C-alpha cells in the first residue's frame, strides 16, 4: 500500500478501466532489457546500470537553502548575512584554486546558498563535482561557488550560487514578476535538476 | 537478534535505493519465515 | 520580519538600486544593514533533526516506556542504558538518568 | 569461539562488499572495463566471492578500509 507501490483493494483494476493519465498511476512499473546480451549474464553490471538511472533530483541532496539578497565582487567588500559571513573564508580558496572560473561582471543581487545532506552524498555515492558540473550544464545564467570536499564530519559543504542578470534578462516584458518572483523561480528550477 | 546487534553497532549499511530503516525491515522479515524443514517435527507426530 | 520603531508594525520589503528598503503603512521607512538580507530559506528532514528531539532525548532516560539495554553507563557506572532509535536511518542514542549521551551530546 | 569469530569476520566483509557493491570508493558509481573498475581496483569476481582468492578480497578490502570506516561513522551521525 506504500506510496509509488499502491496496489492494494482496487486500484490498479480502476487505473486501467477508467483509462487514467500516467500522472495518476500509483503503482507504474517498468522492464528494461540491457542491449549486450553479454552484459545481461552479470549481475554487477545489471546492478550498475540500475543504479545509474534512479532519479535523484538537486533537492534531495540538500539539508538547507537559503536566498540572499547579496551581489559577489572580489575586490570590493560586498555586504553578506551575518550567519554566513564565515563562508568568506572558502570564497578565497575557491578563487585561487579555480581561476578560470572567475566571477562574471553581470551577477545580480540575488544569491542561493546550499547545505549539502553529507549522508545522502554518502548513501547515494554522488561526488560533489558531479554535482558542480550537473548544475553548471543545466544553468548558465549562474555562477556556482563551492567549498572543498571535506572527510571530517562538523564541516559541512556549502553550495553557493550567484545570479547573473542574463536570469532576470529572459523575460522581463511580463511586468507581473518581481526581481524576487524570478530570484524564487530560479530557486525552484535549480533544485529540481 | 543478529540483526539488532548490527544495528545498534550500526554494522546494517542499506544499498543505494533503501533507507536503513527499509532495509532493516527487509532483513527482519526475511529472518522470521519457517524454514521448509519445520515440517519434520511436523510429519514426525503425524501417522499419513 | 522588520517592526517599525514607530508603531510597532510589520513592514514590506522592497528592492531599490541594489538596497533592501523596509516601508511601513505609516510612511516611516528604513533600510537593513546587514540582518534583514535572508529573503527565503527551507530546511530539510524536520522530521528528524536534532532540534526537533532535544526535549525527548532529555526526557528519555526518566520516561518508564522506553527500551532498556544491559550495558554499562561510562560516566555513573549504571549497569543498564536507555536505548532509542530516531530517524529513518534508525539512529540508536544511549542515554542514562545522570546525563550521558552516546554521540557525545 | 571459532564460530564467533569466523562470523565477525565474514560479516564484516561481507558488509564492506555490499557498500561496495555499486558504490564506488573514488566517488560515483564503478566503471567496470575488462571485469576491473577503471577507478579503483575492484574484480567483479571478488564482490560475491570471498573464499575462492582470499589474497584479493584481503589486498582491496585493506586499500579502503579507513575511508569505509569515516564513512560509515559519518552515516551514524546526526
Ligand atoms: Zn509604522
Ligand atoms: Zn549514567
Ligand atoms: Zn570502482
Amino acid at each position: 500500500v506504500a506510496g509509488g507501490t499502491n496496489k492494494s483493494g482496487i486500484v490498479r483494476p480502476q487505473e486501467i478501466f477508467s483509462a487514467k493519465p500516467v500522472e495518476a498511476e500509483q503503482s507504474s512499473e517498468m522492464l528494461l532489457r540491457l542491449k549486450n546480451p553479454e552484459v545481461e549474464t552479470n549481475k554487477t553490471y545489471a546492478q550498475e546500470i540500475a543504479n545509474s538511472i534512479e532519479l535523484i533530483t538537486f533537492e534531495r541532496l540538500i539539508l538547507q537553502w537559503h536566498l540572499l539578497y547579496e551581489t559577489y565582487s572580489s575586490t570590493k567588500k560586498n555586504v553578506m548575512y551575518p550567519d554566513f559571513a564565515s563562508d568568506v573564508e572558502w570564497m578565497t580558496d575557491f578563487l585561487e584554486n579555480h581561476p578560470l572560473l572567475q566571477p562574471p561582471e553581470d551577477i545580480a543581487n540575488w544569491c542561493i546558498r546550499l547545505e549539502l545532506n553529507k549522508t545522502t552524498m554518502i548513501l547515494k555515492s554522488i561526488s560533489l563535482e558531479s554535482i558542480i558540473n550537473s548544475l553548471r550544464a543545466k544553468h548558465p545564467n549562474t555562477y556556482i561557488m563551492h567549498s572543498v570536499e571535506n572527510t571530517a564530519s562538523g564541516i559541512p559543504i556549502i553550495i553557493r550560487i550567484y545570479l547573473r542578470e542574463s536570469a532576470f534578462r529572459r523575460s522581463t516584458n511580463t511586468r507581473m514578476a518581481t526581481d524576487e518572483k524570478i530570484a524564487v523561480n530560479v530557486v525552484d528550477k535549480l533544485l529540481n535538476s | 537478534e543478529e540483526i539488532n546487534n548490527r544495528l545498534l553497532h550500526g554494522d546494517i549499511m542499506p544499498p543505494i535505493g533503501l533507507t536503513t530503516h527499509d532495509f532493516y525491515e527487509k532483513l527482519q522479515l526475511n529472518a522470521l519465515k519457517f524454514p521448509d524443514r519445520i515440517l519434520k517435527p511436523i510429519m514426525n507426530s503425524i501417522n499419513p | 520580519m522588520k517592526i517599525c520603531k514607530a508603531c510597532s508594525s510589520c513592514m514590506v520589503r522592497t528592492y531599490v538600486d541594489g538596497n533592501i528598503i523596509f516601508r511601513c503603512s505609516c510612511g516611516e521607512s528604513v533600510q537593513g544593514d546587514s540582518q534583514n538580507l535572508l529573503v527565503s530559506s527551507k530546511v530539510y528532514h524536520t522530521g528528524e533533526m536534532e532540534d526537533k528531539y532535544k526535549i525527548f532525548i532529555k526526557n528519555a532516560p526518566f520516561d518508564p516506556t522506553n527500551c532498556q539495554i544491559k550495558k554499562d553507563c561510562p560516566n555513573c557506572h549504571l549497569d543498564y542504558l536507555t536505548q532509542i532509535c530516531i530517524g529513518s536511518q534508525k539512529i540508536i542514542i544511549l542515554v542514562c538518568r545522570c546525563g550521558y549521551m552516546s554521540n557525545r551530546g | 569461539k571459532k564460530v564467533q569469530t569466523a562470523l565477525k569476520a565474514s560479516l564484516e566483509f561481507n558488509t564492506f562488499y555490499a557498500f561496495y557493491e555499486s558504490r564506488c570508493p573514488k566517488g560515483g558509481l564503478h566503471d567496470f572495463q575488462d571485469k576491473k573498475c577503471v577507478k579503483c581496483g575492484l574484480f567483479t569476481y571478488i564482490i560475491y566471492d570471498h573464499l575462492s582468492q582470499p589474497e584479493l578480497v584481503h589486498d582491496y578490502y585493506n586499500n579502503y578500509k579507513d575511508q569505509y570506516d569515516k564513512e560509515k561513522m559519518s552515516i551514524r551521525s546526526i
